[PDB]
């Protein structure tokens, strides 16, 4: 039998199988089991609330309608061009966790349909979607985010498709390098929501939760850097002679106006949120800082208008200030650590 | 009697269905009912005037057509690929700039017929709905952005929308926002728009928006407050350090014409003034008032037992400054945010 | 039966012809087109151009599409049915980018009159270009273009005008975030030549004209005030001088800042703007007052009869500075109320 | 009595037999295609990422012996323009292109002509952002010559040949205008007849000279750099004793112009080499930087007799020297970037 | 004899040509042997991790399905519209993050048949591919960017792809980048990528990019150089002057501040210290140690005494001392970062 003719009797018009009907009709649901290969992943945009992955989702079921006749004994599987993709019936997937999504489409389609003995059908396809993940931002060096991948049913309920995941090693990725977070491959952890839709019945979903841990390099090695040199200016104004009386306000004033500006741009830089922010804690205490600094020297300098006065409370704030500030920062570590 | 002849004979070639003529053709207008399911929302750009949901469209109608008697059973699903072939009513969003569908390994569409011949419709969308607001007190404002169906092809006289009696409109449990909080109150309401060519159905409903000022008041207020704070606090400097008392000013008013050209980057250009600039102008004119009140001490110190002695009266115009505006400032303060939320602003509630 | 009446009348049975205009090597058909703007707005001079949402319509005469099976006159039919009739070609030639808008269907009407008549109407969603002159920048008077016109054929088989009466139409509750929409737009034949030939086309003029709340708020007043405080040095003693200096340095400064992050949002143009001249102006303010107090310096350090030449200098400029500054702002408004 | 839908299956459909999939002329002399352009609008040019957008009016025309006709008296017939699938069509693409579609509105942008000959007149309405390299050696006064390439992709040169149209190939709209740029009158036009592994293929050229005015740059950063150095020099006047108001002159002269040169290179590429407004600007630097050097070094005479003599000596110097050298660079900078290079 | 019953005879429906099955079904694997041209090549955006190329993709295999005789001549060039009733091989690029054909007044395909059987079939593409990136030394690094060309219909058992011996990518005469340097070796190994489904064939082809100073070094180490200068040269102003030299101290870090702000604000979140940011931030010691000497030194003067000896001893000292400091280590920061610890391959 001539391998055209194995493919019109398997799945073709002038065959009598109906793409349209799902195996067993009117009876068992149809089981269908997935496992996702991720590819690539990253562009995980805090500021849209949103990050973008590349799998190549697989989905494999049973189908009696399709059985290879025992006439021939090539292969326990056997390869399928991607074209007929659209020839025979295919369950209805999609992610509900979603924002936009496409295939992929490059001197061919990249689909690929196994068919075996025993009827069993694997069909793969390669992905790019946009999944969005609520951030949360309560305490932004060292956050956890929780971002996941939910897939559903849409068309058949769960009295007709039902999604079960792989027995084994369900998710794979294949030494995946990220930029900001460090995805732990063994915390893979999933379960299944099986969403129920008011008005139109039960709807399964089998979902993959990803945690992500936020490595606070770059931020230790950008952001609080200045703000320790600020605070350290600050401190160095102390010693300033305060006879001058006009050498004394440009490091206060400034480095508060220093502050001002990269409080505004962080919050530039981030998204907008309600609630505080562990970053904000840590900027508003550096500005509290140098205005304290702005008041310590206005008292000083009332005080000079008395002089034994004047140092006695500049000494005394140059011991109290630096070890406030140690302190203060070791706390904040250690609640935020 | 095979479930592949049924489709067929049901809707299918065999059948004689043609999907180009509209239900009860000639007849009364196909009512059509149809609610909504939010699955997302949020990306409320003030700048271009919308935002972005993620609906499962539904519509319900009936047909004689697509009576069936050969399977006892009623609620029957089908193949989305089949949907095509039946007449569907013509739905638009009236207010929208951008939507699409979704196709993910398959269509996202549901079709599902029952055994009185009613049908059942759901499919997936992505509006980027156009709704334009009203910026009068923007940093504590209520939106009402609109997501209004229409009809195109057939007019009132052959398609008349409406929405389902019980839960028109429901969000999907957990769903929040970024800088809004939604209200659980949705109005609907009756848009039946008219136009050149006839009476069109069309359905409206209100979606309410309330703006939370987390962001906004440690972002903007609570800097702009601390720098009025530190304008000030000239007032016990004395009048002798006067490169002191001066810098204090004009850094003070510097940082507030920035601090004010950043808050209004966030938000598309008005002919009308917003209540942020209020705020803005009145506190940096505080500020260059207190350099102007240096600038007449100065004065004073430097001419205005034949004694000048105009010392003691610029120490008492320094006392009385430093006394009156924090006060002033506070008063402002006070009357500000009491007026922009109780009175006569803020009843829009 | 319908399905019938669909076929025999311009269906696979009927025998029409859709790639064959009616009239055929006869008369024009006359084209009648009216469009209905649904939301206006987007108009962003960065990339010169702005955005509509147009209720297309066009109306033609074929007598291919004439019934008698059906009394009613006025028909409706799908609108997934409009492939298989003539549709006259039609593109907007001032456009950057357009694209239909599909939503659970095809966004289109078609409707046959009993005489033959035929509506088409085609929502769209068009990104038209329009240039723009920047001499009066805050008060400009902006005349946006869209552009109706035929491509495929020529003068000679397809005529396009617009409606006897009410030609377009603006939906109730339209407003413009930035400028303030005329209800005057001018109908003017357009009617462009090239070497294929004679094509029509059709023009319709919107006015725009700009509104200077925000451009007053935001850019006039802080320059203003800015350059009020550049005044703030004349009545500082003059043994302060680190106290002038810095003020009319950061004066300068800062009116710098501002002149770049106010023509940081429009387009590069060869010319000078309307903006730039007070702001340069006001500008040019602030550092003549550092330069009178630098010449004055130099006065106080050559009881050397100098005090008084320093002080009438201080006080003479400190009054003619108020004249001249309100004098400038007078004949900068005025001459711009003579060019508008 | 021949209908026109008739005499359309005729010649072009299906029961004409004629074949969209052959060639005209197949197995024989190589097909000429004179093809010319018509552009519409112009500009959006962006040196970041160094490419142009046009929207012509391709034209094309070729002969093809299996459309001729005797049937209607007219020569010149007109087609609805979806009748472009049933006849063969020139491959034709955009070498030096990165991204293009047609315009999709109410109807394909599309415009068929069929003489009586056999000669076809094919106009399609496109919208290209093609890519042009540029040489920013001379930045604020460059002159960019960006590139328009047509190619055959499928057939050889030894099948399809492309050649400009003998006058008037390539029109502008009429007041068609740039915002930034001057688009010459005079238009080149070459082959390049690219080659590859696969052979020989034919090419069209077409080179648009563009250049700049100065009239915003010069606004918007040259005044400004210039006001500020004149700023710089106020400090000699100032006397040398007073050390915190020459200090604050020198300090913030210094400072406002290394953002002015940061907002500068903002809008522009990245580039190896130096361009004339980096050199300005670092000239400009250089100046403001020695204003502050020479009140140093005035401030260390004066603290160490009758030194203050010299130190009054030394700032009339200053002050006397700057304006002649700032005045000589200008005339220098201005006169061989503006002429000789 | 007529050319388009000829093709139809070769391919079309009389010939009962399928394009649903591999050539040689059963049997041998059937070999694809590909090369590119490369057009395009620009948009190297570190911040996205990704780059652009405009490749003239080729491919050739071989099929017997496909051998004629009526045509003499061996070579025959076919129109682009023929690629749809033929088998083609499935070749999807594993390290891309969008892509998509070209099409104008035509598709950009070629399609050429040998008298043997052989097919020569070219696309015109345009990938927007994704690269690692390694910005350890940033302004001095050799990044390396790769192209990989997998199949994802069948297994190795089916199809199996391999580069062309001679001239395997070429470049477009004239080609530059705005800020690298391609180099002229291209590396050409195998990934032969294998997942659980099955194990696929997979080619590989290297690039090599070094980037240039020319823009780094004349817009951001220059002017810290020059701010550096501007701390140093208040050692010549007068002890006296209290707030006039400690201006200058003031302003520096705030300006040394904006520019590492700005100076990152293109660069993609990296943990790692990159080269400019190790030179910014030891640059800023420089120009806070000049602060720290001033305030040290005003310290001393502000407790005859001798102590204004001592002052301007240290103020000498500094002066002297700063030189040879900064001569010295921003020579090694050099030379350590070119040669001595980084770069060289
Ligand atoms: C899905 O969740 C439901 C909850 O009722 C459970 O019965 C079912 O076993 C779950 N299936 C999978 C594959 O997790
Ligand atoms: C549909 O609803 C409309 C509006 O209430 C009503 O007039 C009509 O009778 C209903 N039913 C049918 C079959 O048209
Ligand atoms: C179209 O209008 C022109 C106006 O001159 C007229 O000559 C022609 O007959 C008209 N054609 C029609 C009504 O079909
Ligand atoms: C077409 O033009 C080419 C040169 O462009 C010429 O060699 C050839 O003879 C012309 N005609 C034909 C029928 O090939
Ligand atoms: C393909 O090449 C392999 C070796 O790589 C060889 O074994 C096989 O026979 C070849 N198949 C052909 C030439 O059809």
């Amino acid at each position: 039998v001539p391998a055209n003719s194995t493919s019109n009797i398997l799945n073709r018009l002038l065959v009598s199988y109906d793409p349209r009907i799902r195996p067993n009709f009117k009876g068992i649901p149809v089981d269908v089991v997935v496992n996702i290969f991720i590819n690539s992943f990253g562009s995980i945009q805090e500021t849209t609330m949103d990050y973008r992955v590349n799998i190549f989702l697989r989905q494999k079921w049973n189908d009696p309608r399709l059985k290879l006749p025992s006439d021939f004994r090539g292969s326990d599987a056997l390869t399928v061009d991607p074209t007929m993709y659209k020839c025979l019936w295919k369950p209805d997937l999609f992610f509900a966790n979603e924002k936009s999504a496409n295939f992929h489409d490059v001197t061919q389609e990249n689909i690929l349909l196994f068919i075996f003995r025993d009827g069993d059908v694997l069909v793969s396809m390669r992905l790019s979607i946009t999944l969005s993940c609520p951030l949360d931002l309560t305490l932004f060096p060292m956050d956890t985010q929780r971002c996941k991948m939910q897939l559903e049913s849409f068309g058949y309920t769960t009295d007709d498709l039902r999604f079960i995941w792989q027995s084994g090693d369900p998710v794979q990725l294949e030494k995946i390098a990220l930029p900001q977070f460090d995805i732990k491959k063994e915390d893979i952890e999933y379960g299944n929501c099986t969403k129920y839709y008011k008005g139109t019945g039960y709807y399964t979903c089998v979902e993959v939760i990803f945690t992500l841990r936020r490595q606070v390099g770059f931020y230790m090695m950008g952001v609080y850097a200045p703000t320790l040199l600020i605070v350290v200016l600050s401190w160095l104004s102390f010693w300033i002679n305060p006879d001058a009386s006009a050498a004394r306000v440009p490091l206060g004033i400034f480095s508060v106006l220093s502050l001002a500006s990269e409080c505004t741009t962080l919050a530039a830089e981030l998204p907008k949120v309600s609630y505080v922010k562990a970053l904000d804690v840590w900027l508003i205490a550096c500005l509290l800082f140098g205005f304290a600094s702005l008041v310590e020297y206005a008292v000083v300098q009332v005080m000079l208008n008395i002089p034994t006065a004047a140092k006695r409370i500049d000494l005394y704030a140059r011991a109290l200030f630096p070890f406030c500030f140690l302190f203060f920062n070791v706390i904040y570590w250690s609640i935020y650590l | 009697m095979s479930p592949s002849d049924f489709l067929d004979k049901l809707m299918g070639r065999t059948s004689g269905y043609d999907a180009r003529i509209r239900p009860n053709f000639k007849g009364p207008p196909v009512n059509v009912t149809c609610n909504i399911f939010i699955n997302s929302f949020g990306s409320i750009a003030e700048t271009t005037m919308d935002y972005r949901v993620n609906i499962f469209l539904r519509q319900k109608w009936n047909d004689p057509r697509l009576a069936y008697s050969e399977y006892p059973d009623d609620s029957l699903d089908l193949d989305p690929s089949m949907l095509d072939s039946i007449w569907k009513p013509d739905l638009f969003f009236a207010n929208e700039k951008g939507a699409n569908f979704h196709e993910v390994t398959t269509d996202n569409k549901l079709l599902r017929i029952f055994k009185n011949g009613n049908v059942l419709y759901s499919i997936r969308l992505t509006l980027t709905l156009s709704c334009p607001m009203d910026l009068k007190n923007f940093p504590m404002d209520v939106q009402t952005c609109i997501m209004q169906l229409e009809s195109f092809g057939y007019t009132m006289n052959d398609l008349i929308f409406e929405w389902q009696d019980e839960a028109p409109v429901q969000v999907a449990e957990g769903l929040t926002l970024p800088q809004f909080l939604l209200k659980e109150e949705k109005d609907l309401r009756y848009c039946t728009k008219h136009y050149n060519t006839g009476k069109f159905t069309c359905i409206e409903v209100r979606f309410h928006l309330e703006r939370q000022m987390g962001y906004y008041l440690i972002q903007m207020y609570i800097p702009s407050l601390l720098i009025v704070i530190l304008s000030w606090v000239s007032f016990w400097i004395n009048m002798d350090a006067a490169p002191a008392r001066v810098a204090l000013g004009i850094t003070t008013v510097l940082t507030m014409t920035t601090q004010s050209s950043g808050s209004r980057a966030s938000l598309p250009k008005v002919s009308y003034v917003k209540a942020i600039d209020i705020w803005m102008a009145v506190c940096l004119l505080f500020v260059f008032s207190a350099l102007l009140e240096y600038a007449a001490v100065n004065f004073v110190s430097r001419q205005h037992e034949m004694r000048k002695v105009f010392i003691d009266r610029a120490k008492k115009i320094d006392t009385i400054s430093r006394a009156c505006f924090p006060l002033a400032f506070l008063i402002f303060n006070i009357f500000y945010w009491v007026i922009y939320k109780i009175l006569r602003h803020e009843d829009i509630h």
